[PDB]
């Protein structure tokens, strides 16, 4: 449960577009950087707690983990982790693939080499099966779409995590379409290894491309405010001087809604379906005030031909307070 | 003179804020609020430039 | 992003122009002569253009008349930026700005 | 290709922004949409019971399913309706599909029935380019794209290079005013030369 | 047809939304009666 130091790393292609010899920038989710990673140990049995919980996935994750006799072999999505709710497995064996999205009945520990990743599942939904080491991962899932990044490399760190840039790849699209919520680690079983997480904030980045579709480099505006000035004057090399900067280093994190504690309810079931409508001709005008308008009573029963608003939008209705309505 | 027309010029930069450009509304939170973005983007737009 | 840069780079280089104007007008000797301190040249009463010692300003007070002339009701270099939680009677338009 | 199959009356409710029923607690359509909704009416082929979600606690995110049913002890949360051919008007069996496409710098798959010609170099010509139109003198070009690459951009996002769909190499594209032209004149009173 | 306007009046008809504590001297953002947006709250010497 350590934290170690992320300096530069969880850089991904955030778009497929393709751009060539450009200094881009965009807001979108990414790893800030020198951010705090904790620490996870894991290596029958291996050695006393060492152990996997279950964490949260938030709006993006970060998945470092080094290994030595491949001992992390994949990861189990969910919302609840229960079988109410659905969920996806990416495990491996032989050359074998497997990815399924399910109503999976879980173990309490996934073991894999012996196969111990689930009792049982039902209503399986989509099924795509095909068939001293640093391998890093970030996943997201926005639009029913499951983007995987990687990128793995030969290392010979005795301990800790090394420090450096590091650009990712997509490689799958998946159409899973459940909900996200919080995730596992799925670990072998045989007959030091360690991973790191971090999740995804949103800020602005600048990137580099060496003319090819590969990112040269990296510049997080958020970070010090050498960085701030790079991303105001969109370049990499700054000339002795002094600049004026615009703002990239505050951002609101929490939300606060006041409103007023009306508790009352009026009539949608009366105004609605009343009596006896009357004719065009003497058409009636009824005012309503001090109430709350709930519009999801009706979603039960009553079926709309037309419900079109001008000047407002039936999207945005909910969360508006009004003054007067007839 | 000077002084009053570099004052004069802020003063009004400062005032032309308050012209919605053909939006339906001047400020852009109520843009922001009374709205989804699919068409409050091109309300927005109109601002900016 | 590049209609902003050109909107920056012109107020920077009019602003260097701004510091270079004055540099130019007042800087053309690089001698800094220390003030005499006799004031009759000849019977040349000099005193009123000369900065004397005995005030807080090292103006001379022809310099401190012309200084009083102007009226700096404008502000931006100045004025406190703390100061812009006032009331209702302190909404200027120098805290809008 | 998304299918399903509603009532006549949740039509107005599959598109962007809009809100009701369906576009709160079964299907949303994504914020910026592109592709296109077909819907069409089955009355009398479509019969019987289908269902649908009457309360959620959250809004669903776009393109997110939930089968989630019986949320809690005996809630079902899944209200019913039927389908006979006497039912009214907006409250007949359409079935509803939804072709989410895009578009981009990748080799295409679905194309339209259209046959290809020759092509012409060194010369002014109007080119349709896996869809894309535009005009300009192709010439055969020395520049390198990458696997997946069909067509390059400059600095100013103006398309220099394209891949052939067939006999695939690289061609580039120069426009047709080729130069600055000046005219040297005397007046028009004196000569016309 | 529901005509309904609104202005800077006490309110009458609101949606369910459930309120929540006020934070204050911190960059939050705010939903003020249906009024959405993002600044640092401060108490105020102002009077209405
Ligand atoms: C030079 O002229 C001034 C009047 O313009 C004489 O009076 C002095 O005036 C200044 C301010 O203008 C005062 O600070 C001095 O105290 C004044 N001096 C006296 C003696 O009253 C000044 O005296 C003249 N210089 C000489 C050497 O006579
Ligand atoms: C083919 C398939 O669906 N799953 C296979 C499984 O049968 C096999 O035992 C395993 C090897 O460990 O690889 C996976
Ligand atoms: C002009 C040039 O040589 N560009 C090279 C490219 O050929 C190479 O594929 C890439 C990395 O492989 O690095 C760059
Ligand atoms: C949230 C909730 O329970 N709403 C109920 C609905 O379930 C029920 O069907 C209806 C009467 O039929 O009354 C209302
Ligand atoms: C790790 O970094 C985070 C964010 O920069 C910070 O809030 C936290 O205090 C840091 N922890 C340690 C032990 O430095
Ligand atoms: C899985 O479903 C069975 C019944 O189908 C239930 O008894 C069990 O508690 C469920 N387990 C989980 C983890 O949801
Ligand atoms: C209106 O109310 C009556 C009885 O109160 C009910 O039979 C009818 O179905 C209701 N109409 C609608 C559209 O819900
Ligand atoms: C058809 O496509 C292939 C490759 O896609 C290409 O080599 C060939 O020239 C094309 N035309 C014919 C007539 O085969």
């Amino acid at each position: 449960m350590a934290q170690v130091s992320s300096s530069r790393r969880g850089v991904y292609y955030n778009d497929d577009i393709f751009r060539s010899d450009v200094l881009h920038l965009t807001q979108d989710y990414f790893l800030p950087f020198d951010s705090n990673l904790t620490q996870y140990f894991s290596l029958s049995d291996r050695y006393t707690y060492f152990d996997n919980p279950i964490l949260d996935f938030g709006d993006g994750v970060y998945f470092a983990a080094t290994e030595k006799s491949n001992v992390i072999r994949g990861w189990i999505f969910g919302s609840s982790f229960d079988n109410t709710t659905q969920s996806a497995v990416i495990v491996n064996n032989s050359t074998h693939i497997i990815i399924r999205v399910c109503n999976f009945n879980l173990c309490k520990e996934p073991m894999y080499t012996n196969s111990w990743v689930y009792q049982s599942a039902f209503n399986c939904t989509y099924d795509r099966v095909e068939k001293k080491d640093l391998r890093e991962y970030v996943f997201k899932n926005r639009d029913g779409f499951l983007s995987v990044y990687q990128t793995y490399t030969a290392v010979n760190l005795p301990r800790g995590l090394p420090q450096g840039f590091s650009v990712l790849r997509p490689i799958l699209k998946l159409p899973f379409g459940i909900n996200i919520t919080s995730y596992r680690v799925v670990m072998a079983m045989f007959s030091s290894a360690a991973y790191y997480v971090g999740n995804l904030k949103y800020s602005t980045f600048m990137l580099s491309f060496n003319e090819n579709g590969t990112i040269t480099d990296a510049i997080d505006c958020s970070q010090n405010p050498l960085a701030e000035l790079k991303c105001t004057i969109k370049n990499f090399n700054v000339n002795k001087g002094i600049y004026q900067t615009s703002n990239f280093r505050v951002s609101p994190t929490q939300e606060v809604v006041r409103f007023p504690n009306i508790t009352n309810r009026c009539p949608f079931d009366k105004v609605f379906n009343a009596t006896r409508f009357p004719n065009v001709y003497a058409w009636e005008r009824t005012k309503i005030s001090d109430c709350v308008a709930d519009y999801t009573v009706l979603y039960n029963s009553t079926s709309f031909s037309t419900f079109k608003c001008y000047g407002v939008s039936p999207s945005k209705l909910i969360d508006l307070c009004f003054t007067s309505v007839y | 003179d000077v002084v009053n027309q570099n004052a004069q010029a802020l003063n009004t930069l400062v005032k032309q804020l308050s012209s919605n450009f053909g939006a339906i509304s001047s400020v852009l939170n109520d843009i922001l609020s009374r709205l989804d973005k699919v068409e409050a983007e091109v309300q927005i737009d109109r601002l900016i430039t | 992003g590049s209609f902003c840069t050109q909107l920056n780079r012109a107020l920077t280089g009019i602003a260097i122009e701004q510091d270079k104007n004055t540099q130019e007008v007042f800087a053309q000797v690089k001698q800094m002569y220390k003030t005499p301190a006799i004031k009759d040249f000849g019977g040349f009463n000099f005193s009123q253009i000369l900065p004397d010692p005995s005030k807080p300003t090292k103006r001379s007070f022809i310099e401190d008349l012309l200084f009083n002339k102007v009226t700096l009701a404008d502000a931006g270099f100045m004025k406190q930026y703390g100061e812009c939680l006032g009331d209702i009677s302190a909404r200027d338009l120098i805290c809008a700005q | 290709a998304d299918t399903f199959l509603i009532r006549s009356s949740e039509v107005r409710q599959v598109a962007p922004g809009e809100t009701g029923v369906i576009a709160d607690y079964n299907y949303k359509l994504p914020d910026d949409f592109t592709g296109c909704v077909i819907a069409w009416n089955t009355a009398k082929q479509d019969t019987g019971n289908y269902y649908y979600r009457s309360h959620r606690k959250t809004k669903l995110k776009p393109f997110e399913r939930d089968l989630s049913s019986d949320d809690g002890n005996g809630v079902y949360t899944l209200s019913t309706y039927d389908f006979n051919p006497n039912v009214p008007v907006a409250y007949q069996a359409t079935r509803v599909v939804v072709l989410s496409f895009e578009l981009l710098n990748a080799p295409a798959t679905v194309c339209g029935p259209k046959l290809s010609t020759q092509l012409v170099k060194n010369q002014c010509v109007n080119f349709n380019f896996n869809g894309l139109k535009g005009t300009g003198v192709l010439t055969p070009s020395l520049k390198r794209f990458q696997s997946f690459q069909q067509f390059g951009r400059d600095t100013s996002d103006f398309t220099d290079s394209v891949r052939d769909p067939q006999t695939l190499e690289i061609l580039d594209i120069s426009p047709c005013s080729f130069g600055g032209v000046s005219v040297i004149t005397p007046g028009t009173n004196a000569s016309s030369e």
